[PDB]
RNA sequence: ACAGGUUUGGUCCUGGCCUUUCUAUUAAUUCUUAAUAAAAUUACACAUGCAAGUAUCCGCGCCCCGGUGAGAAUGCCCU
RNA sequence: CACGGGAAACAGCAGUGAUAAAAAUUAAGCCAUGAACGAAAGUUUGACUAAGUUAUAUUAAUUAGAGUUGGUAAAUCUCG
């Protein structure tokens, strides 16, 4: 329907099932509801790891730098994933809460040593 | 330098029209300079050109 | 969610936002970090609007388009 | 159809076999012809036969009957540009007229398979959503993901009542 | 039922008359076997070198019911319904 | 059963060929139903414990039948020897628990090789078959992949200048949280 | 310039050698049956039924590819340390679009130690069927390809439908294809099975397997005691083309050999059993001349 | 969109024109609009809390 | 519709009604545990609690999500 | 329609009266997706996620009751 502005958007659309979740990577636009109409269904993204313990992404590639160069914004759980993909650079909060994560267990490295004791 | 998909892309793409150069693609931030967040925005109507 | 004319809530309506506390470091690291990030997006994107550009520009004025329209022109006669 | 003096002509299978597709440029086509004589029997046969498959193949293309005016029967092409094509009938069998009309303005045939081929690159099998535009609604259809909580039930370890209480313990 | 039956399945015509009576080879086209051309019955005598005319249009009586069916606007619940065996 | 482990034993024994003769098993089962066509849906189970409710299936009226993907002269009773499908519960006159369990049993079947079944001829899935694109073969590495640096120089951690950490100390002053060092290179395990 | 599958002369050694049997060809099979449709022709239309049939059956055998054992894709694009530890699984980003060919794909592999490398072929194959459907081919490896199964269909002789679920489910230069090729083309060699495979486009692989794995005895025993010979001395002479340095080849050009002459010298020469072809040949020739 | 049977509604237009009149009639001065209140930290016209960081 | 029951001392034809099949709400009787899907009497009136905030003040958002089918033959498809 | 007048508005999530044959928790979190804001760590979100209740519907078993027995239409003996 109609709106009165927005911007056009790169998501997560959250289906699936009840503790089986699933995103579908949706070109929409920004003020339309997260399952609602959309423009471009771009790619997919499985949550879950398969009997060959993989997660498995789908991104269509010339669709996604079209939009993106047309103007279309991106989330941050997308903008982590294109991260991971190596089209674009790695974001900067996987960077900081990868750093944070080896102080986490460098701690617990060093908690559990004294625990020893 | 380029993410290096991307990277993989532009070497795939010269190769498959013949490119024979191995010259490293260079990303160019000329445009790509950005005034930080304390700048006063413009609060004018700008004009439509 | 709420409206425009409905009254706020009168618990929150005495409660104002905290910020978190700032680890100078990593922030001063991480605001770098969103400099040159931002920065390389920004450059990509306007490669991809150079794609766009090209791929548009083409698609509305290519040599093959011209030569279509010769063809037709030239077939319909 | 019972009824009807040839009731063959009337089913989907004879509306859809007949190829004959007009360019874009087509607007308006226009049959005048005769009911008396030998001369006009083709296009009679034609009036009678094709202009259904025509129609129904170009269905925003105009066609336009007029009788006993002219005494020799033609066709005459309204296009866009006011552009006007006379095709004269008046001993041209039906088939003949068919290919005429299809060889002076008609669609090619690599046009045909290119244009359904831009048509088909509508429908990628790689997209998720319901059955009437997409092949699979669950990833969970697909043999090697996770089974659907519906049919096959998941184990415990993976479960959020189970992560809640183990969380509040 | 059982006299126009019987009536029905005694005007039967088989693939020898019909190629008795047009002096031409019958050719059944199989589905499941492809564009094979199976014969499976031969006119005895003399055999025609004429083709058959071949109309572009044929006149043939079609039923309303059977165009329906082909046609898939059959939407009736008990056309197909699940039934025992034979 | 004394079978058990051979059900195609039963299948060749002579008390079968007795009783059933060379027609299928279902042939001589009717059901019983509420008017001139069946429902649907059949029975649901038959058996609830040690209790047989009224008429039994065809297989299930005999306990010796046993459905395994083993024995390939009772699934191919169930399996249209000109069409090549499943028949359908109301067609034969089974319950649905071992409608399912037939269902199962021939697709089993069917992936073991012991049943034959329609295999289409399937053209090759490409057009040309070429290795010489980059997408499969090797590129050239990196200068920064040779040299084991990160991608990029912002990628490591890099101690920034004190002066930037004093104006941020007098920003965030009355707010501010204990600073840490650089993180380790490798995190050790518990 | 050594001798491919996909040269002419070769080619159409492989078409005169294969045969054509229609009824073989066209089986009645067992997908879902319509009633047949019936026509009146005269004989000049049955002979262009059977001929336009003929052109259908040639379509029909047009041959699969045979190629060689491809090389495994280890390439490693971005190495990254740092996230070692933040992932558990890992991530496969796929190329998906309508244009671009399946050999040209990216299907691209994060390790959960956090390198960006390059996909292997197998779960390459995996992503392709996974984001490109098409039937008869399954995600996971099938129970029908383990031994024990390919040997209760062999025992079945089921080896077309074998082959027929060979290369609709693998890839024709993957390994699994060729491994299962070669077992099928040993099974049959060793029992002798070759009329099964005579109007089945599947006859150019085992040929090019036994011209390359030099056990042609069998089959020229075969084709001897099936009273086909032109197309013998055309094996022999595909042999004599594929080997190009073979003593026998020497002793062809030396003696200027016909067929019947060409098959002596193979089977004198170069044949393990050379015996057994021989008094075939002498069976076959004695037989020929009094009946004929 | 456009059907026979629309109705020429006016009092639409007419409130859009008196909330416009209105507004350009009581547009709010700045003083008013921006006087602050230093111990709450809460504007009387617009209903604002500041935040903290400007405190 | 693969049809069946039903007019008459009885037969044939025409012609209605009902049964056999599937789904959804309510009621009655009965009822053991899980998983999944769905929660639906009301555009009648509402006690109470929450559902629009963020941010170095300006600003930006505030039926955007979500809810309902009252009204309108409204409207589907296309420029 | 909403300038104005009746008049103090849940056709938001929960719940309460009236009414109807018609009966979900006056509940935990933003941990994940979307939205809003901010340069940003981040904050909010009765959308949502995870649950609670209900044979309303499928599946698995832990479970045995309901309907019917003149014909259509499977199936009845003795009493009143
Ligand atoms: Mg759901
Ligand atoms: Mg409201
Ligand atoms: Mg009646
Ligand atoms: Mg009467
Ligand atoms: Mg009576
Ligand atoms: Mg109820
Ligand atoms: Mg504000
Ligand atoms: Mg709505
Ligand atoms: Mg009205
Ligand atoms: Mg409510
Ligand atoms: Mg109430
Ligand atoms: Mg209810
Ligand atoms: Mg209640
Ligand atoms: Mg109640
Ligand atoms: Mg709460
Ligand atoms: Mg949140
Ligand atoms: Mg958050
Ligand atoms: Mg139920
Ligand atoms: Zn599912
Ligand atoms: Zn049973």
């Amino acid at each position: 329907r109609a709106y009165r502005g927005g911007h056009l958007t790169i998501r997560l659309a959250l289906g699936g099932c009840t503790n089986r979740p699933f995103y579908r990577i949706v070109a929409a636009h920004s003020k339309c509801p997260r399952d609602g109409r959309f423009v471009e269904q771009l790619g997919s993204y499985d949550p879950l790891p398969n009997s060959h313990g993989e997660k498995l992404v789908a991104l269509n590639f010339d669709r996604i730098r079209h939009w993106i160069g047309c103007g279309a914004h991106l989330s941050k759980p997308v903008e982590k994933l294109l991260g991971l993909s190596g089209f674009y650079p790695l974001h900067p909060m996987m960077i900081t809460n990868a750093e944070r994560l080896r102080r986490k267990r460098a701690r617990e490295v060093l908690l559990a040593s004294q625990k020893t004791d | 330098p380029y993410p290096p998909l991307l990277r993989a892309m532009i070497l795939a793409q010269r190769q498959k029209y013949g490119d024979t150069s191995t010259e490293e693609p260079m990303l160019n931030l000329e445009r790509a300079r950005i005034d930080p967040w304390d700048y006063p925005a413009k609060l004018e109507a700008k004009t439509k050109t | 969610r709420k409206t425009r004319h409905d009254p706020p809530a009168k618990s929150k309506a005495g409660r104002v936002a905290t910020p978190p506390a700032v680890d100078p470091t990593e922030f001063f690291v991480l605001t770098e970090r969103y400099r040159q990030y931002r920065q390389t997006v920004r450059a990509l994107r306007l490669e991809f609007m150079s794609e766009v550009r090209k791929k548009l520009h083409e698609a509305r004025a290519g040599v093959q388009a011209e030569r279509k329209a010769q063809e037709d022109a030239a077939e319909h006669r | 159809p019972m009824k009807g003096r040839f009731p063959i002509r009337r089913t989907l299978q004879y509306l859809g076999q007949g190829d004959v597709v007009f360019k874009d440029s087509v607007k308006v086509m226009t049959v005048n012809y005769n009911t008396h004589g030998e001369l006009g029997e083709g296009a009679r046969k034609f009036v009678f036969f094709n202009i259904p498959q025509i129609q129904y193949k170009n269905p925003w293309v105009q066609i336009t009957m007029f009788k006993n005016m002219t005494p020799s029967p033609f066709l005459r092409f309204y296009l866009d540009s006011g552009e006007q094509v006379l095709v004269d009938v008046e001993s041209k069998s039906n088939k003949e007229i068919v290919e005429h009309i299809r060889k002076i303005l008609g669609k090619n045939e690599e046009t045909l398979e290119k244009e359904e081929q831009e048509k088909k690159q509508l429908s990628h099998p790689a997209h998720f959503g319901p059955r009437k535009y997409c092949l699979r609604e669950c990833m969970c259809e697909v043999e090697g993901q996770v089974p659907c909580p519906g049919l096959v039930p998941l184990p415990k370890e993976m479960t959020g009542k189970y992560k809640a209480a183990l969380k509040a313990t | 039922l059982t006299r126009g039956l019987f009536l029905g399945l005694s005007r039967q015509e088989t693939h020898q008359q019909l190629a008795d009576k047009k002096s031409l080879h019958v050719v059944e086209f199989r589905e499941e076997c492809g564009p094979l051309p199976i014969v499976v019955a031969s006119p005895q005598g003399a055999l025609r070198k004429d083709p058959e005319p071949e109309d572009e249009v044929p006149d043939i009586t079609l039923d309303w019911e059977d165009v329906k069916a082909a046609q898939g606007m059959k939407r009736s619940v008990w056309s197909g319904l699940k039934r025992a065996a034979t | 059963s004394p079978y058990k482990d051979e059900p195609w034993k039963y299948l060749d024994s002579e008390e079968y060929q007795n009783r059933y003769g060379s027609r299928p098993v279902w042939a001589d089962y009717r059901r019983n139903h509420k008017g001139g066509i069946p429902p649907q849906r059949t029975r649901k189970m038959c058996i609830r414990g040690n209790k047989v409710a009224g008429n039994p299936c065809p297989i299930c009226r005999d306990q010796k039948l046993h459905v395994d993907f083993r024995n390939v002269k009772l699934l191919e009773q169930f399996v249209c020897a000109h069409t090549g499908i499943i028949f359908h519960a109301p067609y034969t006159g089974v319950c649905m628990k071992q409608h399912k369990k037939l269902t199962q049993a021939i697709q089993k079947a069917r992936d073991h090789g012991l049943l034959r079944y329609h295999i289409p001829q399937v053209e090759p899935r490409d057009l040309d078959f070429s290795t010489t694109h980059g997408a499969v073969s090797s590129t050239p590495p990196a200068p920064t992949l040779v040299s084991g640096d990160p991608w990029y120089p912002w990628y490591s951690w890099k101690q920034p200048p004190e002066r930037e950490l004093s104006r941020l100390r007098r920003l965030y002053q009355g707010r501010l949280r204990e600073e840490s060092g650089p993180p380790p290179e490798l995190m050790p395990e518990v | 310039r050594k001798p491919t599958f996909m040269d002419e002369e070769v080619q159409n050694i492989l078409i005169k050698m294969t045969g054509l049997d229609l009824q073989k060809i066209f089986k009645p099979a067992l997908q879902e049956l319509k009633p047949p449709t019936y026509k009146l022709m005269t004989q000049a239309q049955l002979e262009e039924a059977t001929k336009q049939a003929v052109e259908a059956a040639k379509v029909r055998l047009k041959m699969p590819p045979v190629l060689e054992e491809r090389a495994p894709i280890n390439d490693v694009l971005a190495e990254d340390k740092i996230l070692e530890g933040t992932e558990t699984a890992k991530y496969v980003f796929t190329d998906i679009s309508y244009s671009i060919p399946h050999r040209e794909r990216f299907i691209v592999v994060r390790e959960p130690s956090g390198t960006l490398r390059k996909a292997s072929w197998e779960e390459r194959d995996r992503m392709i069927q996974v984001y490109f459907p098409r039937e008869g081919r399954r995600i996971l490896t099938p129970v029908i390809f383990k031994e024990e199964n390919l040997q209760t269909m062999y025992s079945q002789d089921q080896h077309v439908d074998v082959l027929n679920l060979c290369v609709a489910q693998f890839e024709p230069d993957s390994a699994e294809y060729i491994k299962i090729h070669h077992h099928t083309y040993e099974d049959i060699d060793k029992c002798g099975k070759y009329d099964l495979l005579r109007s089945t486009r599947h006859f150019g692989g085992m040929a090019w397997y036994f011209v390359n794995k030099k056990k042609i005895d069998g089959l020229l025993i075969d084709q001897i005691q099936r009273d086909l010979v032109s197309d013998a001395t055309s094996l022999v002479h595909l042999y004599h083309i594929l080997h190009p340095d073979g003593q026998s080849a020497q002793e062809a050009k030396k003696q200027g050999a016909e067929g019947l002459h060409l098959i002596k010298v193979f089977a004198k020469t170069e044949a393990q059993k050379g015996a057994y072809i021989e008094l075939t040949l002498q069976a076959y020739q004695e037989a020929f001349i009094t009946h004929s | 969109m456009a059907r026979k049977k629309v109705r020429p509604r006016l009092i639409a237009e007419l409130a859009r024109r008196v909330r416009a009149l209105r507004e350009q009639r009581e547009r709010p001065r700045d003083s008013q609009r921006y006087a602050l209140d230093y111990e709450t930290m809460m504007r009387p016209h617009s209903g604002n809390r500041l935040p903290m960081r400007a405190w």
